[PDB]
Order: C-alpha cells, then structure tokens, then sequence
C-alpha cells in the first residue's frame, strides 16, 4: 500500500516489496533448465527474439575455464555481475595461480546482493543467475535478488517455468548415471517442454561443461543433429 | 537536497524543470542577432526606471573574449554565473591551445554546461536562453542560439525571449545575405521594436566586426527609431 | 527524502517560490533610503521600535561598513545581514591583499550577489532573506549606488527606497530629486523622505539615523550623525 | 500513523514498531535450537520452508556456522543479513587475535556483535538487520554458555533456546526435562521426536534432508564438528519408530 | 541527505524560529540590569525538592574573567553554547592576547546560531542567551536570539511573562543607578514575577563589580540581601 | 505534518520524541535507586528482564541479567531503558572515561564523565538523522576531595546531581519516600556509615516496590572510602540486610 | 624493518617417502651474542603445510600470524576436505606479500620456505580438524609432495630440497652430492645431521641444539629436541 | 513522490519506462546492413529557414568505422556520443586495432545504466542506432534507454519508427548488394517521411568493407542516388 516506496521499510507482516518486485522481473523474464549427472553439467535456454530482423540475444556466458552462467531478469544487471565474476576469477587464478573455489564465487556474488539491497539509495538486482561449473564436481547454484543462494541438481528459470519444473522433477531420478547425450537430450526436453513455437538452432541455446571437458557452446552442426534427433 | 536528483521524467516523458526553466526564459527580456558577410548585429531591450536607475549597470550584451560576444534573455544572477565560467573557459582554451576560442567551441561548450546542470543531482536547471556571435577559426562569421535544455544551434537570424516567435516570423520573411552594416542595424532594431514599445531608451544594440565590439551611438539609434517610427504611420 | 523541503526548484511558472517569500519577507522590514549627491552618498534608514530601555548610544541596526570607502544598509533578517557583512569584509580585504588596491564598489556587489546565487541554486538549502543598498566611491566610476535581493539580482541607482512602504519613498525621490545637489540638501531630502514613508509628519530623532560617505582631501570618509546632529537636522527641516 | 515507516522515529506510546515487525518477520521463519547438557552442546537447525523445493541436495542448506572452530554460531532470519553478521563475527576474531594472540572470549564476541546488530537500528537510510543470532561454546572447565542476540541488539544468556516458527511448542518440549543431566548422545532422540512433534510439516523422510545438526561436545574434542551420518540415522529411525507406536 | 529543515513559508515568518520563541517564552525567567559601575544578571531557578543540589545545577556560568552569562531555555543547547563560547574565547586570547571583548563574542555566538538556523539537518537553539561583561569599553549587557539576532540592552529581561518584567523594569530604572540599588531592583522584579515566596536557593545572581572579576554570589550573600 | 516525526521544535515548543524516548525508558518498568551518605554511595536495582516482545524463559541464567554496570574500577553506573540503547550508553562512558584518562593523566570524575555524555545527547537531539537512546542512567563515585558524588541524566540530556534518586516508574510517589527516609537519617563509624546507608536504600526499594524483594530478584553495588571500587555485594549479605530490615 | 637485529641461522627441508622432513638450530643471535638458545623456527599453518625461517624474527612472526590467521579464514569456510589450501596456494601468497613489500621498499628480512603435500587422496586428517589437542606411514610419490623458496626479493621457486642461510653452501653441496630419491627416514635423518654437523662446526651463528619436523601422512610431527651427537 | 531507482509492482523501473516513452518522439532514421557494408539514413527534420542546416546534424561519427544516428533528447545524446568517441579512442590507444562495435555499444549501455548507483541522476532518454565494419564484417546495432542492446539487420527508430521497420520487414532481404540497400533505405526513408524528398531534405552514410572508412553522402551522391530511385 504505502510500505513499497523504500527497500528499507519492513511491512506490517515484515517483507521487503521491492525485492518481492525484483524477485517478480527475474521470473518474467525469458526460460532457461540446467541439469547435471555423474559428470557433465548441461544448460540450455530460449534466446529471446523480438522481431524477424533481430538476431536472438545472447542468453548463456562464460566466466572462466569450466565455469559458466545463464541469466534470467534485467541484461544490464547480469552484464554488471558477470563482469564483476570474471575479474574476480581472472584476479585469484592470476595472485595463486589456480581456479577459483565456485562455493567462494558464489558467496562473493550473493554478499553483493546483499550489500546492494541493505544501504537505502540502491536498489535490487533484478536478475537471477544460474551457475553451472566442475570444481572436482558438477554443481549448479542460484541466486536470488536478495541475499541467498541455493545448490540445485536440476534448475529453472523464469517465463513458463512450471512445465520444465514438472518434467525435471518428473525425470529426476534418471539424471544420474546418464551419458552426456542423453543428459542434453533430457534438457531439450525440458526447453521445449516450457516452449508451449518450436525450437532452432538459431533461438536455442546449449552448453555442457564436465570432467576434462571445458566449457564449450555446442555449435550448429552438432546442436541440429540433436534437434533432429529430439523431433523424431 | 544535497547530491540528490532533483529534475526526473514525468510520466509523459517531459523534464518538467527544464520545461519551467523554457517558461522562465519566455518571461525575460527580448534579444535578436543577425550576420552577414564578415559581420553581426545584436540587439536587445531595456527596461529602467526613470530618474532613479543608472543605466550603465545593466550587461545584458556583453563581450566573452577578444572576438566573441554575447546576449540573453531570462534571470540575470544565472546569466551572470554563466557568463563567468565561459570567460574562464575561454582563457582556459587559450591556455591550452594558444590559439582563440572559436564561436563553435564556446557554443558547444554553453550546450555542455548547461546540459550538465541539468542531469546532476543537487542543482535545478539553468534559466537562461543565451546567443552568441563570434568567428570561426577559418575566420568566418557565425552565430548560435542555445537553450536552457541544452540544445543548441547556428541560425542566420534569430530572436529569443518574451515574443520570440513572432520576431522569428518577422525574420523570417525579411533577412537577406550579405547586407549593408546600416541595413542590418536597421533590421534589428525594427524587428526588436515588433515586439517592444517604441523609443530609443528601449534599446542598447552593437556589431560585432574582426576589429571588435562597438555599441551604436545613442543619436544614431535615435534617427533610426525616429524614422521606423515615421515608416510604420 | 520524504521531509524534503523543495528549496533549490523551480516554480510552475519559474520562480522557485522560495526568493518570493524572502523577498515579501523583505517588504515588512523597516525602510532604508539611499541618495547619490554632488558631496556624498547617503543611506538614511528608520530605527525599528522595540522597547525604551535599548542603548541609544552607537547600536547601529540598519547601516554598515565593509570599508573606508563602501558602506551599506539592511533591510532584512539581522542575522543573514550580519554573516553577509562579514562575507563582504573578508571579500573586500581579500581583494585588497591580492592587487594591492582598494576593490571597487561593483566587484564587492558583484562577489556578494555571486554568493546569493549560489545558495539560491546549489544544495537544499533556503536562501537569504536580505536586501541591501551598497554605496560608495572609487576613482574609477565615483560615487555609485546599488541595490540587492535575495534572486542575486543588482542594479544600479541614482535615488531609491527599499523596504516596507518603498513605494511612496521612491515616489518623494523620484518627485524632487535633483542630478546635482549639496550634501546638506540630501540629507534634508532624506528626512523628508523617512519622515512621509513612515507616515509622521515630523521625525522623531531617536526613530532614526542619517550617515554619509565623501572623498573630502582626497580621503574618502563616513561620518554617522549623532543624536544632537539629526536633532539639528530635524531642526533646520523644521525650519524650512 | 507515520510512526512505523522509519526505525528512527518514535512511537506516541514509545516504541519502534518498525523493530517489532522485523521480529515478526523472524518469528514466520524457519526454527532453530540449541541446548546444552553434559559432554557438551548441540544445536539444531529445522529447515521446514524448504520441503517445496524438491531439487535441493540433500543436507546442502546448512545454517549452522563456526567460528575459531570452538564456537557454534547459527540464526533463523534473511541469509544474506546472516551471512553479513557471520562476516563481521569473523573479522571481530581476527582483529581480537591479531592484537592479543588469543581467541576472543565469546562473552566479549557477544557484546560487539550486539553492539554491531543495534548500529544499524538509528539511522533511516540504514535497514535494520533482519535476524535471530545463537552463539554458544563450551568447555570441560566453565560448561557450556549459550547466548541468543536479537534485532533489538538485546543479548542475554540462556541454558536452552528456541527461535522461529513454533519456539513456543519447542520450548514447552525442551524444558519438559532437565538437560544438564543428559548426555550430548542421547539427547537427539528427544530432539527428534520434538521436531517431529512441533512441525506439521516434516515426516520420516524429510528428517534426514531438511534437518541440520551439530555439537560441541568431549568426543569431538571440544571443538564443532558435524554429526555424521552413522550416528544421526539409528536416533532418527528410534525416534520415528517410537512415534509411530 | 542534508537539506535545510528550517524554510521560508509564505510572507516568511521562518515559523521554526517563532516556535523556538514560544518555548523561550514558557521558560523561567532571567533578567539583567547595567548600572553606573557593574553589571548584574539574576534568574530564579524553580523551588527544588530536598533530593536536587543547587550546586550541581547553575544557570549562571562565566566565560572569561570577566564576562557572566544567563540563559533561559534549553539546558542542554545552553551547556553546548557555554563550551563554544569558552572555547572562542580561549581562542581570542591565544592571538591577541587579552581578554575577549564582549562585542566580538556576542558577534560569533550569534554567527554560530545563525548558522544553526541555516544549515540543513539540524534545528534552532531553543534559548535565549544572555551576556554581560565589562571590559576597556565600559560596560556591556546583550541579548542572543534564536534567531541568531543581538540587541544591545541597557535593561532587560527575558522568559515567561517577560512583557510585564520588562515593563516593571523600566518603571524603576535609572541610568546612574547604584550596583547595590540594580540587585535590590532585580531582586523586587523577580519576586514581582515569582507569583509566590522567594528565599535562598530559590534565586541566582551574578554581578561584575567594576575592575574586579565577575562574581557569583554565594547563599548567605543574598539572604542577607534579601531582608 | 512530520511535527514530530523528527526532533523538530512543532508548534508551542515542544520536541515531543524527547517525550517519547522518555515515555519507552518508563515503560521498561524497572527500577533502580540511588542514595549517597558520608564517604559511601549506594547503588540498587532489580535483577530481572526488561519488558519488550521477548519474555523470560525457564532456561534463563538469572544471574547474568544486571541493570548495574561500572565505567571505571573507581565510577560505577546503573542504566535503565532499551538494552541496545544500555549497551551502547554504557561502552560510550567506558570510551569516554579512558580517553579522558589518556588525555589528562588522572581518572575521570563522574561529573564530568555525566556532563560528557550529557553533550553527547544533546548532539542526539540536535540533529535529525540521530535517533534518540531510549535510555536513563545514575553515576557514582568519590572525588578527589574524598567526597561520594551521584549524578543522574535522562534522554533529553539534563544531567543533575542528587542526594537520592529514582529511575523508573512512579518516580514522582518515590521522591516523598526518599525525602521521608533522609529526614529520618538526617536525625557514625566509618563502616557503620556504609551498613546505615545500605539498609536505607533497600528499604527505600522495597517501599517503593511493595514486596519482597528476595535477595535473588536484586543486586546493590556501593562505593565508599574504605574501598573506593565500585564492587557489587553478593547475595548472602543482601539476604543479611534485608532479614535485619524485617 | 630497517634491518636485521635478532636473526635465526639456517633451516634444511627435504622431501623423502612418507612425506618431508625439516630441521632447524633453536638459537637467535642477537648480532654475536647469543641472547636466546631455544627458540621454535619452524612454524605450522595447518596440517600438510609448515613455514620455515632464516632471518629477522619480527618479520617471521609478522608473517606467521598472517598465515595463522589465513588458514583459520579457510577452515571457517570449509565444507569439504578438498577446500583446504595446498602447500602451492600459500607459497604464491607469500610470494605476493613480498613482492608487495619490495614494490614499497619495506621488505621482510627474511627467507621463507614453504612445505606440505599438495594431495588430498592419502589421508583423511583434514575431514575433521582440530586445532587445539592432538598405523603405519604411506609412501608419497614424489610429484605430490611441495618445498618452495622465497627470497627478500620476492624470488622464489620449487624443488626437492631447499637449504637457507649458510646452509645454501655447505647443506646444498652435500645434498646435490649424495641426495637420492625415496630415502628412508633414517637415511633422510642421517644426511640432515651431515650437514647440520657441518654447518655447527663453521658457522658462528648455528648450534647444536636441534628441532626436527616431518609432514607426513600422519600430520605435521614435532620431534623432540635432541643435541646434535658430534 | 518517488526515487530515480524505484522498482514498480511489475518489476519494471518507472524512470526507465518514462524514458522509454519519450525516446517515442523525434526524427526518424532507417539503418541497414548488407555483406558489402553498412549504411544509416536519417529524415533531417528541417526547422525554419534561418537554421544554416549545417549546424543540425543527425549523422556523428563514433570513429573512422563506425557512425551513428541519435533520436530523442538531443544533449543527452550527444553526451553519449562523445563519451563513446572517448572510448574508442581509448580502445585504440591501448590496443593498436580498433575498437569492435558491440564493444563499443556495451560501453555505452554501461554508461546509459550508470545513473542507477551500483555521477549520472537520470536515465539518458536516447535511443542510439549505431553500424560499422569490422573484421568480423558490416553490423549494426540498437540500444535503448533500458541499457538492453540488440543486433539488427534493418532497423528504424524515431517518430513513425513502426511504419518504417514494418516496410523494412517487408522488403528486406538477404544477400543484397549495397546499391540495393541504398535504393531500399531512401525509398523507405521518402514513404515514412512526411515532406517530399529533396537534396537538403534527407542525410545519409555509409561504411564500406573494402574502405573500412565512415564516409558521408554529400549533395552529388545523395542527388544520384533519387534520381536512380524507383518510384
């Protein structure tokens, strides 16, 4: 009613409005679906397309070696958070000459939301991140506009998440102990099942990182043949 | 308050400050330039009280440096602020480039200063509507008309202030290229005298010429006024 | 933010809001009068009643002086007045250590109306409720007379009145004053001119005080007439 | 009337409701617990909220922290406020340590962290931190002290303690008996059996993936240490066997 | 986040100022008197339980060796003020070396509180100060404002019912007055205000008596006046 | 509007939040009792939890709850308000009194030490974006002149000595009590001094409570020449004292 | 800081099977007095790691409190035995504070050594750490085990075995002689008294009372004291 | 009533929305891309006589290799445009190259989206469309106030912008040669536009693959090319 003009005015009830508002645009924005096996971590997501004379915008990114990310709310935010992600990577492999521990990345990530939604004047972040990395292990964590973070195996973000959420937590089981093909399979899967209007090479996006296998954005050739493949 | 945004987007997307700032220069004085050949006229009203003030103190046409002049219309404390930081900037370009500030990188620079004033927090927009006339650095006549928004523009003739648009229509059916200095004298002071009420106190012109600034004698704008007067009945 | 007071802003039609009301505050003050003549300046002002047990020796309340040859009246808030006189000296003697000369009069007004701007434009805070007559001498341009506001705003002037009822004063001043005139005509002209604004047909010498400025033998001084010299004034007012 | 929307302004009947809705926040959130008895202390950690979510590890969301690896530290609250003070807990150590090569004593951790949570209770631009802090040690010599900070910045000492969601019903439970007496063993059966109880939300299988637990007790060597899996799992299976009769 | 609480309103009236007035007006009263070879500032102090010290709460305080000081209004604000003005005047004599003359220490209290009234954030001083002092210019008794505004009083007297104290004042008063003669006047017009009984520990004096250091008079000092 | 949100003057001058501060320091509703004799100053209160959202539980170690603290071996200290606001308070006057002891060579006293924190409240009020320490409070200690000196300050800044002084509720029906039991006083060893004092101020907080007053529910802390620190007596002498008093 | 006053003389670090071994006199001249005679020189950052000294003593201790402090920051964010910092991590982060100093010409006079098992596949001691209180070896291969140099000017490097002081003259040469590969304890044992022998005999500032270290899968192992046998 | 950053029921900022809604307004403009090079056209809205037509210039060069074209508030984008010059320069000061255009565009999303702290107080209220050569190839780009930048392959921006990208939509088409894309955009440019296509009455420029240089149409090209337009 009257307690949403400042992020630092407790309601009635005792929530925060403008976080519950930044927490509503990350989920207006476009999908996204992560999962991971006993190795290989795969996500996938829609990249968005406004008009037949815009190429789709970049969805997924990559912040070092075996680490990356998918965004889902404001672009300048996650812009702003992937580049403060990748100097933070590039600046502890450059002062100890080894990857950095994700769990840290993580904290250090989630301390900025925090920071930014503590001090009046500052708003929340926007957007939700969805970082997928093998640090000796496949994990996937998530972030949220205010100070939090979560380890998943199987993730959604956003648009008509609730059709990919019911098909991961319908197929859950089967995850582990799976090749890396049908892992993307699976994901395909659970992209096209939050579509509801079909998917191309060109509007998808798909990445895979896992043991000795850094990530890498799978290209044209190999993503069409597994479009086929998912079709049929 | 102190840093703190003060002029923010109205929902129809206007800057209501600057548009107060536009309504504030429409209540000012009226000034007109015009340019031709190798040479400016400028033109502006005046307004004292007789017997009590001493006309001396009112700058409203002033010189920024050896070569550039100046005119405004709106409150006359921010055109004095304004006034002394381009004369600072000026030097400051002479400092820097040893060469004189061109008219263009003065104008530019008016835009630059009070855009500026207008997308920082803590302060309200500058309410002055400012023309300048001056030489380009290939030594070529030119002068600027630039708005409490910022936007700025070179104009061949223009006129600013209370009634600018009917001065403007009145230019703009009239100037001509490259005309004698008494016919452009006596187009300024006719389209200046559109709007103002007639008599020779009304009104303090100058030309801007190579060799500098020179305000028109008071018995010459005197016979001037006296024979639009005779022309107009 | 939501306590705002909205000082630095512009009005609707562009006027801010805040510089009206200092200036209407203005107009209640007690009146203050300045005359230029062929002896001197002259910034006679009317004393404003309080009680009868204030000290009537020296207590100057409504004239000043920043230097030997610049000196000036309030019409406004006392305390404003005073931290702006104080301005005005440190700018006056700051101006005479860096060239060496005394700081011609326009300078002094043009720094002092600088400063106004400035607390009308930047930060939150309100601006000055003060308007003064500043007056004195200087080789290059004699003797001149200014007047302020709050907006910053001068301007120069042979004879004005500022304050409560400036509008009859500068109606006398306006009906008889001359380009040229004795000292001792302008300071009657002064009398006249507090004695009709305030509505008496005869001043009361302990209701005002009379001073003046001239470059005599090359030495530019103010003299602030005494109650025995007003007395002797009103006297010769009187008289005539 | 106006009274509530800052934390800097007082009420007409004197009180800042603004900290009273923080407190109200704290009370909707998860529960946590912790007692002492007599090899030591064990502090509980009921992450109820999160049964919806079925894509959670299992045991990943831990909110049970260390600090000099002798002190528990734990909150039920926001978990980025959480982390702040967790944070600033640390540093305090560190400088303690750095000025006088020896850990902080913990009544003296409490008070700068209660000093720290109220700095932030007097200005308006400043929120006030949203979370219940449990810090709590032990020793073979001075026994076990427990100390619960709250919004307000009020620290006091406690021989057992509940915070969240249904503290009302845990704590009837807990004070059901005197634990001074029992040992850290077993102990969680009654602890359990309780969660059990209370929350209407937890049944036989979420207690092995919802619930955290630790202790600070003589056969971790008096210093934190989480309970594994060998151990927990025959108390649970006792508890929901006992239960279920 | 500094903006300027204190703000013009319309026809002016600096309405935070006018309220700060009102509450110097409700406090208790304090006058002073400049007679013909000293200076007296009184105030009475409300008839304290058995529990209060009068000595532990003094409402007259000196800055200098010669310059006394009364307020009426807001003890804490008052304490502040009285820090700062010793504080000026410490500074004074650091450079010239010599006892602050009262004039230029009445100017810089009422800059400070001018300031106060400007600055954003804050607001006014809730008192009302009031300084006499002697010094090689004779005498002085001035009078602070809220509004950061000094007069110069040969009489006066300020706080509640201050019209009518000032008004009983000038009805006896006298420009060759005796020092003896100003306290018994002083003594008459707070008894006058009182509305009540006055003694011992019920009233406060302090009085600079020619070349001599400003003294504060003792309890059995002005019971002996008071018969 | 916002005339009182704010430590802002309102119309009639009245800063209403000092009010307000002072009205939450009330409702707390604990009591503590100070009284000062001949080379000996005594320091009472109750040892119980304050009144707020959180209530006392079984599992609460009752000895840790004190309303008493001391700023110096030498200045003792008795707070009463919100226990943040006490907390804070009491570490101000612990800062203030050590720099003032690494500034001038000499232990504070507690006058000055009151009038510090006094012009530290007053800065409180003065500005707006400070909010007020709900938060009253006694001082004591001896002088260089070996003298006892009591001090009292509230949140509006206006500290003032005392003889003997109430913090809390019905403090207005407490003076006539105190003023009742100095009189009777007023009509001695150096020890017997320190037991006479002792036993007025529980028998001042008793009848101003109305009840008990078992030894375990208060704490008394005195100073005195014969000692000069500020140490607490323990509970078995307290149960002494107030067996005498019956 | 503005130069050497108390000063230790020398440490010896060698990798053998089961781990490391470093030794070091307890002795801490003061210029060519000999103020102190017993004094640990070989500190411990966590288990797998320890911090060798010749040098300034106020510096070394600088430096072990920040290490100290460091691995208490690691284990309080520690989830899984594989989070904690390898013998690599802090000898670049010593190589970084000093070359820090050097760029702020306030170096430490100091010559550091760093020496642990960089592998987490041989021992289960790190799962559950004890900072406070207190089978059979098993070999480590060589390419798992870590000794790395830090000079006053911010050089440093790896090897086999690393010698400070004086003992980079007559320790070294007796090492690059006769040092094998996988020697037994013993052997290892009697090669460190060699040259410590040698090193008492000329060298002013060492002694013959001696502290012995061995990282090995059992943790970090403070042998006690024993006087050189000459 | 509000702050510059406060966030609405819907999760949108009501400061970027209110400046959405006033880039609305302006001149309009047209951009395309083709392999052989990239090229901008804007409507040169003409004021009164009296302006020289020199001075109102719609078509700035960011760098030798890339051009721009502004619509909206006219100072808010030219401070754009000299802190992305700015930038570029600095780009090619540090690295002997020059810069990339999506480099260039995300540095000036960067600064659009400064205003929010997390220095500038507003958002900027511009909509820029800038293009250019690389060795990448010819591209172009369209960045809003909301700081979201997107490639385009036919654009248009400005008052009537709809009616422009729906022609574009309907005439565009892959594998163009330059002289096509040039007849395409002014004949798109004169159909949107309101006055008759003159001479002075439009401006255009155009990048090159095989010059790598921004070049300006002057009054000869501009004349050739209508006279060979279709009509």
């Amino acid at each position: 009613n009257l307690y949403d003009t400042d992020n630092i005015i407790y309601s009635p009830e005792g929530r925060l409005y403008q976080v519950e508002y930044a927490s509503e645009a990350i989920k207006q924005g476009t999908c996204a679906v992560a999962i991971k096996s006993k190795d290989y971590v795969v996500v996938s997501g829609l990249k968005k397309c406004i008009s037949k004379l815009s190429f789709p915008q970049e969805k997924i990114f990559k912040i070092d070696d075996y680490i990356g990310i998918s965004m889902s709310g404001i672009t300048s935010d996650a812009k702003v958070l992937t580049k403060f992600m990748q100097n933070e990577c590039l600046s502890h492999k450059f002062l100890y000459n080894e990857n950095i521990n994700i769990e840290s990345l993580v904290r250090s990530v989630a301390d900025k939301y925090q920071k930014n939604t503590q001090k009046s004047s500052k708003r929340a972040f926007g957007v939700g991140l969805m970082i997928a990395a093998y640090h000796n292990e496949p994990c996937i964590f998530e972030t949220r506009p205010n100070g939090s973070y979560f380890e998943y195996d199987a993730l959604s973000f956003g648009a008509r998440s609730h059709a990919s959420k019911t098909y991961l937590e319908k197929n859950l089981h089967l995850f582990e102990e799976c090749s890396l093909e049908e892992l993307i399979l699976h994901c395909l899967k659970a992209l096209k099942c939050s579509l509801s209007s079909e998917l191309t090479i060109s509007n998808t996006a798909l990445a895979v990182v896992g043991k000795n296998h850094p990530w890498q954005e799978i290209s044209s050739l190999q993503l069409e043949e597994y479009l086929s493949k998912v079709k049929m | 308050s102190y840093d703190r945004a003060i002029t923010v987007f109205s929902p129809d997307g206007h800057l209501l400050q600057v548009e107060h700032a536009l309504e504030a220069v429409k209540k000012g004085g009226c000034a007109v330039a015009i340019k031709s050949s190798n040479f400016a006229v400028l033109a502006v009203e005046k307004k004292n009280i007789p017997k009590l003030q001493n006309p001396k103190t009112t700058e409203k046409l002033i010189k920024l440096d050896e070569h550039n002049c100046l005119a405004f219309a709106g409150l006359n404390a921010d055109a004095r602020v304004l006034v002394n930081k381009t004369r600072l900037e000026c030097q400051r370009y002479y400092l820097n480039m040893d060469e004189p500030a061109p008219v263009d990188y003065i104008a530019k620079y008016v835009a630059k200063v009070q855009q500026k004033f207008t997308h920082r927090g803590g302060v309200r927009p500058f309410g002055i509507a400012t023309l300048i006339a001056g030489f380009k650095n290939n030594k070529e006549i030119c002068i600027y008309q630039t708005e409490p928004s910022g936007i700025y523009a070179a104009w061949k003739a223009q006129a600013i202030g209370k009634n600018a648009k009917i001065v403007q229509e009145f230019l703009e059916k009239n100037y001509q290229e490259n005309m004698e200095q008494k016919d452009c004298i006596f187009l300024a002071l006719k389209a200046i005298f559109e709007v103002v009420e007639l008599s020779s106190k009304n009104v303090e012109v100058a030309l801007l010429t190579e060799k500098d600034l020179t305000f028109i004698e008071e018995q010459e704008i005197n016979s001037m006024v006296e024979l639009i007067d005779q022309e107009r009945t | 933010r939501r306590y705002d007071s909205r000082t630095t802003t512009f009005s609707p039609e562009g006027r801010l809001y805040q510089v009206e009301y200092a200036l209407e505050a203005i107009n209640n003050a007690s009146i203050t009068i300045g005359l230029i003549t062929k002896d001197g300046v002259i910034l006679g002002a009317d004393k404003v009643f309080i009680s009868k047990l204030i000290d009537k020796a020296n207590n100057y309340e409504k004239i000043y002086k920043i230097d030997k040859h610049i000196f000036c009246g309030v019409a406004g808030l006392n305390a404003d007045a005073n931290i702006l006189i104080n301005q005005s000296r440190l700018y006056a003697q700051r101006y005479l250590y860096n060239y060496n000369e005394v700081q011609p009069v326009s300078q002094l007004v043009v720094q002092i109306c600088d400063i106004k701007q400035s607390y009308t434009q930047y930060g939150g805070l309100r601006p000055y409720g003060v308007s003064f007559l500043i007056g004195g001498y200087d080789t290059k341009d004699g003797y001149q007379l200014y007047h302020t506001d709050p907006s910053g705003n001068y301007s120069g002037w042979f004879a004005t009145a500022i304050g409560t009822n400036n509008l009859t004063a500068s109606s006398v001043l306006k009906q008889e004053w001359k380009n040229d005139m004795t000292l001792e005509e302008g300071l009657l002209l002064a009398l006249k001119t507090l004695a009709k604004s305030t509505d008496t047909e005869i001043p009361k010498s302990e209701k005002i005080e009379l001073a003046y400025l001239t470059n005599k033998d090359g030495e530019v001084y103010q003299k602030y007439l005494t109650e025995k010299e007003i007395e002797e004034l009103i006297k010769l007012y009187t008289q005539k | 009337a106006g009274y509530d929307l800052s934390v800097s302004t007082f009420s007409p009947d004197g009180r800042l409701y603004q900290v009273e809705y923080i407190y109200k926040s704290i009370n909707n959130n998860n529960t946590a617990l912790c007692l002492e008895c007599k090899d030591g202390i064990i502090c509980c950690c009921i992450n109820s909220n999160m049964d919806k979510n079925k894509m959670i590890k299992k045991n990943s969301y831990n909110r049970i922290y260390h600090v000099n690896n002798n002190i528990i530290i734990t909150y039920s609250g926001f978990d980025g406020d959480a982390r702040n003070i967790i944070d600033r807990a640390r540093s305090e150590a560190n400088t303690y340590y750095y000025n006088f090569h020896t850990n902080i004593p913990l009544h003296i951790l409490v008070n700068r962290i209660s000093l720290y949570i109220h700095a932030y209770t007097l200005y308006w631009h400043m929120r006030p931190f949203a979370a219940s802090i449990i810090i709590s040690s032990f020793n073979e010599k001075d026994k076990g002290d427990i100390y619960c900070i709250e919004p307000n910045g009020a620290c006091y000492k406690y021989s057992g303690i509940v915070i969240g969601k249904n503290k009302e019903m845990f704590k009837t439970e807990i004070e059901k008996k005197d634990y001074k007496d029992i040992n850290v063993r077993d102990a969680i059966e009654d602890i359990y059996k309780f969660i059990l109880t209370s929350d209407d939300h937890m049944n036989k299988n979420n207690l092995q993936n919802l619930v955290n637990f630790s202790w600070i007790c003589k056969e971790s060597s008096y210093e934190f240490q989480n309970i594994h899996e060998e151990i927990l799992t025959p108390a649970l299976n006792k508890a929901v066997e006992y239960i279920e009769k | 986040y500094s903006f300027s609480l204190t703000t013009f309103s319309p026809t002016g009236k600096l309405v935070q100022i006018e309220y700060a007035l009102n509450r110097v007006s409700s406090s208790s009263p304090a006058l002073g008197i400049r007679a013909k070879n000293g200076v007296i500032i009184a105030t009475e102090k409300k008839s304290p339980n058995e529990l209060i010290e009068e000595n532990s709460i003094f409402k007259i305080q000196q800055i200098s060796e010669h310059i006394g000081i009364v307020y009426a209004g807001m003890p804490g604000d008052f304490r502040v003020l009285l820090k700062r003005a010793r504080k000026e005047a410490i500074r004074y004599s650091l450079q010239y070396g010599s006892e602050i003359l009262v004039k230029e220490l009445v100017k810089i209290i009422a800059s400070i509180v001018q300031e106060f009234t400007q600055t954003g954030g804050v607001r006014p001083f809730g008192l009302s100060l009031l300084i006499c002092g002697v010094d090689v210019y004779g005498y002085h008794l001035y009078q602070i404002d809220p509004s950061g505004c000094y007069f110069n009083w040969m009489a006066t007297c300020v706080g509640k019912d201050y019209q009518n104290n000032m008004s009983f004042l000038e009805k006896r008063y006298n420009k060759d007055i005796e020092i003896e003669d100003a306290i018994h006047t002083a003594i008459l017009t707070l008894k006058e205000s009182y509305e009540g009984v006055l003694n011992e520990k019920n009233i406060e004096i302090g009085v600079a008596y020619d070349n001599k250091p400003f003294k504060i008079l003792t309890q059995n000092e002005i019971k002996d006046y008071l018969i | 509007m916002y005339d009182r949100h704010l430590t802002i003057f309102s119309p009639d001058g009245n800063l209403y939040q000092i009010e307000y501060a002072i009205k939450a320091v009330k409702n707390t509703n604990i009591t503590s009792v100070g009284v000062k004799g001949e080379n000996c100053a005594v320091i009472i209160s109750q040892k119980k939890m304050a009144t707020q959202y959180i209530s006392q539980d079984k599992l609460l170690d009752y000895n840790n709850i004190t309303n008493i603290y001391n700023i110096t071996d030498e200045i003792g200290c008795s707070m009463v308000g919100m226990p943040g606001d006490c907390l804070s308070m009491v570490y101000k006057a612990r800062s203030e009194a050590s720099e003032f002891l690494y500034s001038n060579g000499y232990n504070v006293n507690a006058e000055t030490l009151c009038r510090n924190i006094c012009d530290k409240i007053q800065v409180y009020t003065q500005h707006a974006y400070m909010r007020l320490h709900a938060c009253s409070g006694m001082i004591i200690g001896i002088d260089e002149n070996n003298k006892p000196e009591l001090f009292k300050f509230d949140p509006s800044g206006f500290c003032a000595g005392y003889r003997a002084c109430v913090i809390g509720n019905k403090e207005q029906e407490s003076i006539s009590v105190l003023e009742r039991l100095l009189e009777k006083r007023k009509k001695e060893t150096i020890d017997e001094d320190i037991r006479n004092t002792t036993i007025l101020a529980i028998e001042a907080l008793q009848t101003i409570l109305a009840f008990d007053l078992k030894a375990s529910e208060i704490e008394v802390a005195i100073v005195s020449t014969k000692n000069r620190n500020f140490t607490q007596i323990s509970e078995k002498e307290i149960d002494n004292y107030l067996t005498y008093i019956a | 800081t503005l130069g050497p006053v108390v000063t230790g003389t020398s440490v010896i670090a060698i990798k053998y099977k089961h781990g490391i071994m470093i030794a070091a006199d307890r002795k801490a001249s003061y210029g060519s007095y000999a103020k102190f005679q017993n004094v640990e020189r070989i500190f411990k950052i966590n288990n797998k790691t320890v911090m060798g000294f010749s040098g300034e003593l106020a510096d070394a201790q600088y430096l072990h409190e920040l290490l100290t402090r460091k691995n208490i920051n690691n284990l309080s964010e520690k989830k899984r035995k594989e989070d904690m910092y390898t013998p690599q991590h802090y000898h670049s982060y010593v190589s970084r504070v000093f070359y820090v100093r050097k760029n702020r010409i306030d170096p430490l006079f100091n010559n550091i050594i760093i020496a642990g098992i960089n592998s987490q596949k041989y021992d289960n001691n790190d799962d559950n750490v004890l900072l406070y209180t207190n089978e059979e070896y098993k070999e480590i291969h060589k390419d798992d085990l870590y000794i790395g140099f830090v000079d006053m000017h911010g050089t440093n490097f790896c090897d086999d075995y690393i010698t400070t002081g004086y003992a980079r003259y007559f320790a070294l040469t007796l090492l690059r002689d006769h040092y094998k590969d996988n020697m037994t304890e013993e052997e290892a044992r009697i090669l460190i008294n060699e040259c410590l022998r040698i090193l008492y005999f000329r060298d002013a500032t060492s002694s013959n009372f001696i502290q012995i270290v061995k990282v090995t899968s059992k943790g970090v192992e403070y042998e006690e004291p024993y006087i050189l046998p000459c | 009533d509000r702050g510059v950053n406060t966030f609405s029921p819907e999760g949108r900022l009501f400061q970027v929305e209110y400046a959405l809604g006033a880039i609305k307004l302006g001149s309009t403009a047209v951009g395309i891309c083709v392999n052989d090079g990239v090229i901008l056209a804007s409507e040169r809205r003409i004021s009164s006589t009296l302006i020289e037509k020199d001075s109102v210039e719609k078509l700035l060069s960011i760098d030798d290799h890339i051009g721009c074209a502004m619509s909206g508030l006219m100072a808010d984008a030219r401070t754009l445009i000299d802190y992305a010059r700015v930038e570029c320069n600095h780009y090619k000061f540090i690295y002997n190259e020059n810069i990339n255009i999506k480099s260039c565009v995300e540095l000036i999303s960067e600064l659009a989206l400064d205003f929010s702290n997390l220095i500038m107080s507003r958002p900027f209220g511009v909509a820029l469309l800038i293009g250019g050569v690389d060795k990448n190839g010819p591209c172009l780009w369209y960045t809003e106030p909301s700081g979201t930048n997107t490639r385009f392959s036919a654009a248009s921006i400005g008052s009537a912008q709809e009616g422009a990208e729906l022609l574009l939509q309907e005439n565009y088409k892959k594998d163009m040669t330059f002289e096509q894309a040039e007849i395409l955009a002014l004949t798109v440019l004169r159909q949107v536009m309101e006055d008759k296509l003159s001479t002075s009455n439009v401006e255009i420029c155009a990048i090159k693959k095989s010059d790598q240089t921004f070049y300006k149409y002057n009054t000869d090209d501009i004349s050739r090319i209508i006279d060979v337009l279709p009509s």
